[PDB]
RNA sequence: GGAAUACUGCCAGCUGGGACUGAGGACUGCGACGUAAGUCAAGGAUGCUGGCAUAAUGGUUAUAUGCCGCCCGUCUUGAAA
RNA sequence: AAAUAUGUAAGAAGUCCUUGUUACUUAAUUGAACGUGGACAUUUGAAUGAAGAGCUUUUAGUGGGCCAUUUUUGGUAAGC
């Protein structure tokens, strides 16, 4: 018959790494999680307690609860045609801080500093990001760079 | 052909021109559609849309609700406006000297208001007193207090009132409702 | 189509590690400039590590024939793909311009080997400046002294459906 | 009630654009450019004519 | 209160002042257009004289025309066409060129013909098929007061102001381009020039980026 | 008589008819599943805060 | 060395022929030409003329001709079967 | 170790400054959470589009499917 257990099809997913087996380093336990932090979920196969289900591997959530060895995480899951919120109790070995939020935070800090320094001058702040613009005109010299002509090559066997 | 991004020929879904064929109500909506077209005050549009409403969307407003609304700071001399029925409440013992404009007053509500010394007013008298709705206070009754809304969204772990005729022991208090009989909900 | 020859010069995009890249040039036979730039990027991707996103085109210029009313003999070296493999061919074409020579080359390849434009590479085309270096008989027979030939069996095209006398094919 | 095309109907062209009258007056559609006698470099010509 | 002469004369005087403003603006636009084109031509000539190569700036503006019907479209290109407002065959829209819009065009390549529009075809498009979106209604432009009332916040007063904002991709290109209703072109008057539309232009078909030949196609379709 | 066993054909079209709307986010999400020791402290802290604010703006 | 011409493109350059349409129904708007009066091709056709005034146009109907058209209802993935 | 698909983020429910409550926590005004007052507004924080956005009740029919390009299993294969 068919087989859909809890860790079905998780062979390579919960495999450890190459040359990174063994005990986990102490920085994962020394990290501090507060309610509202944005975290990434990646299960550690050597820690069988407090594991996330295979659906949440590679998912990003928000902390809502802090306990002795674990963190409560909220994930939005697509079921049918809408999302439901799911509350996960994960040990901190399967959790790391997300870096997207902190990049946006440092952008906000630099943006506010730029706005504040330009507030005393009024110099058209230009605080929005822009996409990659089409490149402007340029002059390409041939001093030491006289153009070299290329031609297609004939067929050869090469074995 | 057009790659339509929205449904074609769909109605707005909002009730204009109320379903009632009460001729006095039609006169009232004629007056207030004139006022809402030509006075640019948001009060007239709000009360026109309220005049369109159905009965369950016009719950009665009690005189206790009116007194509680008049107890707000700076709202003591405002004209209370109820597009609907005003019922009274014997749970209050003192009532202020307000002016209340409404579609209908019960006998107890009208007696309570005129005994406290205020007055009961129809919406067209409200229109000639405050054409732009000056110094008015619109009150709405509780929509989600009906008996029918108890059953809306019935399901597991909802706490949402089974549709049932008889109540008591042995009417839906067994398997599915306690842990001793299978499971609880 | 009716071909034009273009020089296309392009390069890799400049970086801080290396400003002034090496400016590669090609001669492309193409119907228009859009196709010319597409073929430039195709062949440069065959040759060097670059593509359109990481490179740029600094120049494209049409090259006119220098003497478009002188009769030349061209040698053409071609790479092409058959249904079974890849082959090199040398052909030679008597014509008045390089673009006319490559047009009749593409016609001849499609006629004789069913080779389509996507299957042909022009390795090179070059004027054979001296006779007796012409090595194909089908063009060498036009290089004899005081050449003249008739045109037997002239077929004269009528404008009317009915003719009132038997036609003549004299010429 | 009816969309009259500019680029015909010079009346609606002059209604939309007052500059069209003086554009036609100085004939800016056919504007003669100033002649310049500059010549490309020998490196450009030999690169163009290179085999 | 005669009220048929006094405020009528005042309105006429205000109209003459607005027309004078539009006239001097259009003179300035024409002068800067011709200065830009002569400067580009002369820069190319000077680079050739110096022995260098003038690489002109990449195009900032494309015109995109839907070439395929509405049946049998995959969902991601269908969504991108809807977001570019090409919901009908022979519908056209101007697009500002950035990395984001370039990736959109790469998504919808086999259903559009696009390229770089010139001043003449932009002017003919806006003059002949020029419709503004005023409270979700498609209104023929036909007068400068419409453009005054709907785009006058961002300095745009006339149809040539709108044309200038489109061709020189200005700070309110997004607002002006969204104000313009999508252009409803016909089929081309001389045909498509190919036996078969749905190959790339490079392969002898019709879709993709024909760079400067979009002017010929759009003028035959307009 | 055999039949079709399973397919997900037409299912994403059905979901996308009036489908994949995002959940509503609110200020103050619910506190259920949070540590009961924390909640027990939190109720007393909020009661004391309410008394302090009432005495301040009495 | 000095031109010409091709090709490509632009003109708010000029001009001839053909076809289909004429919605709206006092005025109001934006313009153009004029010092002005006013005029105009400027928010949708008017002017001039002829024949007939009747089965002539037209309608209906039978027929002929060109091209097209399988039997309905039903179950069904699928019906002219 | 790709390509294609896939989670999150791109602000006012944000960021910073100062300091009240608690029976929690700490060696400890240490912290945690929730709080009072102030500052930063239209380039308020990428693009494009929005055709309105959000919410609810109730009920029909349906729950035999088949076909094409590409991915793909059994089978020599099949209009399997
Ligand atoms: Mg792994
Ligand atoms: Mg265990
Ligand atoms: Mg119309
Ligand atoms: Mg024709
Ligand atoms: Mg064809
Ligand atoms: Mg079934
Ligand atoms: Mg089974
Ligand atoms: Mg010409
Ligand atoms: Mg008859
Ligand atoms: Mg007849
Ligand atoms: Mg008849
Ligand atoms: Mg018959
Ligand atoms: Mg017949
Ligand atoms: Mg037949
Ligand atoms: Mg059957
Ligand atoms: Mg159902
Ligand atoms: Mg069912």
């Amino acid at each position: 018959g068919k087989s859909h257990g809890y860790r079905s099809r998780t062979r390579y997913m919960f495999q450890r790494d190459f040359r990174k087996h063994g005990a986990v380093h102490l920085s994962t336990y020394l990290k501090v999680y507060k309610v509202g932090d944005i975290v990434d979920i990646k299960a550690n196969g050597s820690i069988q307690k407090g594991m996330p289900h295979k659906f949440y591997q590679g998912k990003t959530g928000v902390v809502y609860n802090v306990t002795k060895s674990s963190v409560g995480v909220i994930i939005n899951k697509m079921v049918g045609n809408r999302y439901l919120e799911k509350r996960l109790n994960l040990r901190v070995e399967h959790i790391k801080h997300s870096k997207c939020r902190q990049e946006f935070l440092e952008r906000v800090k630099a943006n506010a500093a730029k706005r504040a320094e330009a507030k005393a001058q009024g110099v058209a702040v230009q605080l929005k990001r822009q996409p990659a613009q089409p490149r402007e005109s340029r002059i390409v010299s041939t001093e030491g760079n006289v153009p070299q002509t290329l031609a297609p090559v004939p067929y050869e066997t090469f074995i | 052909g057009i790659d339509h991004t929205s449904k074609q020929h769909k109605r707005s879904g909002h009730r204009t021109a109320p379903k009632s064929d009460n001729v006095y109500l039609k006169l009232l909506v004629k007056l207030y559609t004139f006022l809402a077209r030509r006075t640019d005050a948001p009060f007239n549009k709000v009360v026109l849309k309220a005049l369109f409403l159905s009965k369950i969307n016009r719950p009665p407003v009690s005189v206790s609700r009116i007194a509680r609304a008049l107890k707000q700071e700076g709202a003591a001399n405002k004209t209370v406006v109820v597009v609907g029925t005003v019922t009274d409440d014997a749970r209050i013992f003192e009532f202020p000297k307000t002016t209340v404009a409404a579609l209908r007053f019960t006998a107890g509500a009208r007696a309570k208001i005129v005994k406290a010394g205020g007055e009961c007013i129809t919406l067209d008298q409200l229109a000639v007193r405050a054409p732009k709705g000056q110094n008015t206070l619109i009150l709405r009754g509780p929509r989600n207090s009906r008996e029918a809304v108890r059953h809306f969204g019935m399901g597991p772990h909802k706490g949402k009132a089974p549709r049932i005729l008889s109540t008591g022991r042995k009417f839906e208090r067994a398997r599915g409702r306690r842990r001793s009989k299978g499971f609880k909900v | 189509a009716h071909f034009k020859e273009y020089q296309v010069i392009g390069r890799r995009l400049p970086t801080e590690s290396v400003p002034e890249p090496k400016l590669f040039r090609m001669r492309i036979f193409a119907s228009n400039e859009v196709i010319a730039k597409s073929r430039y990027w195709y062949f440069l991707q065959k040759l060097h590590k670059v593509k359109k996103a990481s490179g740029e085109i600094v120049s494209i210029n049409q090259i006119n024939e220098a003497h478009p009313t002188k009769v030349k003999n061209f040698g053409v070296w071609v790479r092409y793909d058959s249904r079974s493999g890849t082959h090199n061919m040398y052909k030679e074409i008597r014509d008045v311009s390089r673009v006319a020579a490559v047009e009749t080359l593409y016609q001849d390849m499609a006629a004789r080997h069913r080779a389509r434009f996507r299957s042909i590479h022009i390795l090179k085309v070059a004027e054979i400046e001296k006779t007796a270096d012409v090595k194909r008989q089908y063009v060498k027979q036009f290089l004899t002294k005081d050449l003249k030939f008739p045109l037997p069996h002239r077929v004269q095209k009528s404008t009317k459906t009915f003719s009132y006398k038997r036609p003549s094919t004299f010429y | 009630v009816l969309k009259k095309n500019p680029l015909k109907n010079k009346q609606v062209l002059l209604r939309l654009n007052p500059y069209a009258k003086v554009f036609a007056a100085e004939k800016l559609g056919s504007k003669k450019a100033e002649k310049t006698g500059t010549k490309p470099a020998a490196v450009f010509t030999e690169t163009l004519k290179h085999d | 209160a005669e009220q048929v002469a006094a405020e009528r004369a005042a309105r006429k005087a205000a109209n003459k002042e607005k027309r004078a403003i539009i006239l001097e603006r259009n003179a300035a636009y024409q002068k800067e257009y011709e200065t830009a084109e002569r400067n580009i031509i002369q820069a190319k000539r000077d680079a050739k004289a110096a022995g260098s190569y003038y690489v002109e700036a990449q195009h900032k503006l494309v015109f995109v025309v839907r070439i395929k019907g509405i049946n049998k479209i995959p969902p991601k290109p269908r969504k991108v066409l809807q977001l570019l407002r090409l919901t009908r065959i022979n519908s056209g829209t101007f697009v500002k060129v950035t990395k984001a819009t370039l990736e959109l065009l790469k998504l919808i390549e086999p259903y559009v013909a696009y390229g770089y529009p010139s001043y003449s075809t932009i002017r003919q498009l806006v003059y002949k098929r020029g419709f503004g979106k005023i409270n979700k209604q498609r209104v023929p432009l036909s007068d400068n007061a419409i453009i005054e009332a709907n785009l006058g916040k961002y300095g745009i007063l006339s149809i040539d102001d709108l044309i200038h904002e489109i061709i020189t991709v200005g700070p309110h290109f997004k607002q002006a381009n969204n104000f313009l209703w999508p252009f409803k072109l016909s089929n081309p008057s001389g045909g498509w020039g190919v036996p078969r539309k749905f190959k790339h232009f490079i392969q002898g078909g019709s879709f993709g980026n024909r760079e400067e030949f979009i002017n010929k196609l759009v003028k035959s379709m307009n | 008589a055999k039949s079709k066993n399973h397919t997900a054909h037409n299912q994403t079209r059905k979901a996308h008819r009036n489908g994949i709307k995002k959940p509503k986010t609110y200020k103050y999400p619910s506190l259920k599943g949070v540590d009961p020791k924390f909640r027990r402290n939190h109720k007393h802290a909020l009661h004391g805060t309410a008394k302090a604010l009432a005495a301040a703006k009495k």
